[PDB]
RNA sequence: CGAAAGCUAUUUAGGUAGCGCCUCGGACGAAUACCAUUGGGGGUAGAGCACUGUUUCGGCACCGAUGCAAACUCCGAAUACCGAUGAGUAAUAUCCGGGAGACACACGGCGGGUGCUAACGUCCGUCGUGGAGAGGGAAACAACCCAGACCGCCAGCUAAGGCCCCAAAUUCCUAGUUAAGUGGGAAACGAGGUGGGAAGGCAUAGACAGCUAGGAGGUUGGCUUAGAAGCAGCCAUCCUUUAAAGAAAGCGUAAUAGCUCACUAGUCGAGUCGGCCUGCGCGGAAGAUGUAACGG
RNA sequence: CCUCCUAAAGAGUAACGGAGGAGUACGAAGGUGCGCUCAGAACGGUCGGAAAUCGUUCAUAGAGUAUAAAGGCAAAAGCG
RNA sequence: CGCUCAACGGAUAAAAGGUACUCUGGGGAUAACAGGCUGAUACCGCCCAAGAGUUCAUAUCGACGGCGGUGUUUGGCACCUCGAUGUCGGCUCAUCUCAUCCUAGGGCUGAAGCAGGUCCUAAGGGUAUGGCUGUUCGCCAUUUAAAGAGGUACGCGAGC
RNA sequence: GCUGACGACCAUAGCACGAUGGCACCACCUGAUCCCUUCCCGAACUCAGAAGUGAAACAUCGUCGCGCCAAUGGUAGUGUGGUUUCGACCAUGUGAGAGUAGGUCAUCGUCAGCU
């Protein structure tokens, strides 16, 4: 319930057109920032994130992002969803310590 | 004109343009007497090398290069004429 | 070094600066090909009209 | 019939309703909301009709919030009047609605009956609407 | 309701039995939020003022009267929707005729009087 | 070679004049244009509530949540504009003089005012086209798309657009969708059309549907009302026999009565139910000489 | 004729577009040197209060600027 | 120094009107008719369903609101015509549409019957005469199965 | 090490709160004869001085309570070319504001004085 799988988002999938083209692949951009090191840009599958968001305790508990290997303890801080269609569009995660 | 709606509201006046604004921009060559800024009030202040007229016109007091800078405790926009 | 630039579409009805970028590359009509030095200043002229031209 | 109190200018420029409602797109007051999916003008008569419908359906047992206020004066020329001769008089007041906007929220009442009250209210409105619940993020 | 018609104007009165309830003038609540012309309605047609793009040799006067009475009926229906009482049409026989052909809810008409005097000035 | 339908002024507004735009001659010669890098100022799009207003809710004008504004701004782009440096390309720029024409513009995009985000409307700004531009396409169609006609050719390649026949070129290939001639007019809204996708609920401790039996007792809950007996309305949703049965989801009565339902047990035997999103469809859809809303 | 907006962040830019002003004033309300700082709120105080004058404490200006508006104004351009 | 020369680049120091008695040069650069574009308004239809209907939203009607269709009223524009496109009504003669007035077939009904009310299908035929007024219309009298709504340059004056 | 003068800079430099400082310096402080002040007032300005005190002010030090600064990512907008059902979308180039993580109780220059 509190573990989600993610993939790396490199510099070529970053930007306006790249984010739009990535959301057309059923993916949600997200940034993991905080802790004591640089932020990491990841991509989370849209259906996985929607299911995770259905749980109301998902917003106030420690989450585990597994980026195909390296794993991070995080807390969701911001979630921008579509103003009208309502689907999630970008996620912020704060690395806990 | 069935609903008594359309009626007198007379305002078709406007003054002539004044052609204000920056005349010489930053980094440009300037000779003494050249007007840099035409303005209402001190939107820009005269720093070193530029004077101010009675209508707050900023003009070059000497030859050089026009420099714009924000400086002082009031964060005022200043225009200078540096001897470059 | 140089590069070959060909004109594909007509430049007759383009913006003034796009016409000027064509002429500054040396292109004069459709299917006209010129060889010009491959420097950033010429590559910006190609970029300005990239819909109009192709680079070999 | 909502209407601004004293205003600064009698008449306003037409303007352009463009973009999404990035503000006012969240159920922020109640538990339950009716959101616009399309853009348009929400006339004060439409606001009042959809408010009377909701109130009559919830029956003094819940709370309703209105997130749209008609603050844009809309002028109209009378019939048989030629073009020109100044801008017409103000006749009504609209709100500019963008896709995503909350229009009404309900709180303190059953979800089923709040759903049908908002469904009744949507029938008076010139918008394609969706019915949304209040979320955390 | 009493709808008083004239080629130049329309008046609306609310009447209880044999007394006037109200006159529907500028100072009323029922005409505050109106999408139509409030009573008393003047016939300020383009033909009445002599401009607008019409000629007297076109013989459009009857059509103009019909459309004016149609606008009058629009105001009457707007006011009646909030109260829903039967109406009596007062006026010339021809005016009553035009109004009856133009009325949007002619089933609510209960009486027509054409021998009433001083339609424009009488109280 | 090649405009203009602009600005300013005008007893001016369909006239005229200076300037702008055209041409010819002369001078000058890169001072010009494009692009790269780079020095500038801005208050626009966006955004926001710090000011001027305006707005909703809560607590108590002030605090907190929450919106909005041409004549609001704590902010703030892209472009554009003004400079510098530098390459390449280019029939540049500037000035003096001879000759003008023009000062009714139009449409299509973009940003607005006005109008009704009406108009082949009107008024500006800016780009393109026409004007003054033929050729190909859009059936036909100044202003749209492609493209700028020196002349000749019974040569070839392409652009927009097309390739079943009229009519030149695929009855071409691959995977799907539609059944409406949709394609080839029209919305709110309605529906059990159909395809796809994320999740769910129930199920051989017999799921969904049907059928069989029950669906009850305080109690006609209290109030209200002529009457309000589950079922006009207002105020609770309690208990009991229970396998189960709502102080009732409908029909019904003036009110009762009565018929169902929810729910449970039995029979049968395998998958089933309802929301969400997405593609293409259906209805909504009535006009005047003749099919007549794919040119056929 | 002036100010704002329209006016699309240089200038300019139209409509019988949306809003307001001007056809003056002043020998000091000009020059200079010198000096000063406003509006409001709260508290205390004779008449005297919501508000006069006095004292205290907060107070970049929420004032003033001869006048419309805009832009400015602490070296005040405000006040002696 | 002397201008509300304020029509403010200021025609003269010095200046109002009428014309249906009229006239010329021009303009479809610009109005009245009719066409076109548009559809605010209008008319027609549909969506929601507060309510009325003794009870009962949906037999019938439909408050507050919403969405369309038509070109059809009142308008907007100024594209065509000013080297001329004759106006309203009547007469004569029509032709088309269907949103149907009668006749035909139906569903629902607050449809017992007889009569109706609504809506669906339906355009084959048919669909008064008079009094008043220039009237179209309208009112009225008397009928009829019915006395339809419209388009056609508000059809039709080189037909009256 | 500290103090004062004049600057750079103009909130990451500010506010608030607390602590330290009197040997030099600074500040209060004493007096009002004299210079010079007050539309009245030694308050301020000014002069003549060191009895007292670091109380206030000031300077320094400490902090994150407020302020202020502030990414990354995403979003909005946008030049050019194309498409469009006019909402927008695609390619390319740019790219905010708000918000979040976070940072901040400044940093320097010239001269003089005490140590």
């Amino acid at each position: 319930h509190f573990a989600l799988n993610a993939v790396d988002r490199s510099a070529e999938l970053q930007g306006k057109g790249a984010s739009r083209r990535l959301r057309k692949q059923n993916l949600v951009p997200a940034i993991i920032y905080g802790g004591n090191e640089e932020p990491a840009s990841i991509s989370i599958k849209i259906n996985e994130l929607v299911k995770a968001l259905e749980f109301e305790a998902f917003f106030s508990h420690i989450l585990t992002i597994t980026v195909d290997g390296v794993e991070e303890q995080a807390v969701i801080k911001a979630l921008q969803r579509h103003p009208a269609k309502g689907f999630p569009m970008h996620a912020d995660f704060q690395r806990i310590v | 004109a069935h609903k008594k709606a359309a009626g007198s509201s007379r305002n078709g006046r406007d003054s002539n343009p004044k052609m204000l604004g920056v005349k010489i921009f930053g980094g440009q060559a300037i000779v003494a007497g050249n007007i840099i800024v035409r303005q209402r009030g001190t939107e820009f202040h005269a720093g070193a090398g530029v004077g101010m007229g009675r209508d707050h016109t900023l003009f070059a007091l000497n030859d050089g290069v026009v420099k714009f800078a924000t400086k002082g405790k009031f964060n005022r926009r200043y225009v200078m004429v540096e001897e470059a | 070094k140089t590069m070959k630039v060909t004109q594909l579409k007509s430049g007759a009805h383009r913006l003034k600066s796009h016409k000027a970028s064509l002429k500054g590359l040396g292109l004069r009509r459709i299917n006209h090909s010129v060889v010009v030095e491959d420097t950033p200043s010429t590559r910006g002229m190609v970029n300005r009209v990239n819909y109009l031209v192709k680079v070999e | 019939m909502l209407q601004p109190k004293r205003t600064k200018f009698r008449k306003m420029h037409k303007g352009r309703n463009t973009g999404l409602a990035h503000r006012g797109s969240t159920v922020a007051f109640g538990q339950f909301g009716l959101k616009s999916l399309t853009r348009g003008r929400m006339t004060a008569r439409q606001i009042e009709a959809a408010r009377r419908t909701i109130t009559r359906k919830i029956k003094r047992g819940g709370k309703i919030w209105i997130r749209v206020f008609p603050d844009k004066p809309i002028s109209n020329k009378p019939l048989e009047v030629r073009m020109g001769k100044g801008k017409g008089p103000v006749e009504y007041w609209v709100c500019e609605i963008k896709p995503g906007k909350m229009l009404y929220e309900l709180e303190g009442i059953s979800e089923e009956l709040a759903r049908e009250a908002l469904t009744l209210a949507a029938a008076k409105l010139p918008f394609k609407t969706t019915i949304v619940k209040r979320t955390i993020m | 309701y009493t709808v008083v018609l004239t080629r130049d104007k329309a008046r609306l009165i609310e009447a209880a039995n044999d007394r006037v309830v109200a006159e529907f003038d500028t100072d009323n609540a029922k005409q505050n939020n109106m999408e139509g012309i409030p009573f008393p309605i003047d016939n300020n047609g383009l033909y009445t003022t002599g401009d607008g793009g019409s000629d007297r040799s076109a013989n459009n006067e009857n059509s103009y009267l019909k459309e004016f009475f149609n606008q009058v009926d629009k105001s009457v229906q707007e006011l009646w929707g909030e109260h829903k009482m039967p109406l009596v049409i007062v006026g010339d026989v021809r005016n009553i005729s035009y109004y009856k052909e133009v009325c949007d809810r002619p089933e609510n008409i209960i009486a027509t009087v054409s021998n009433l005097t001083e339609l424009e000035d009488g109280n």
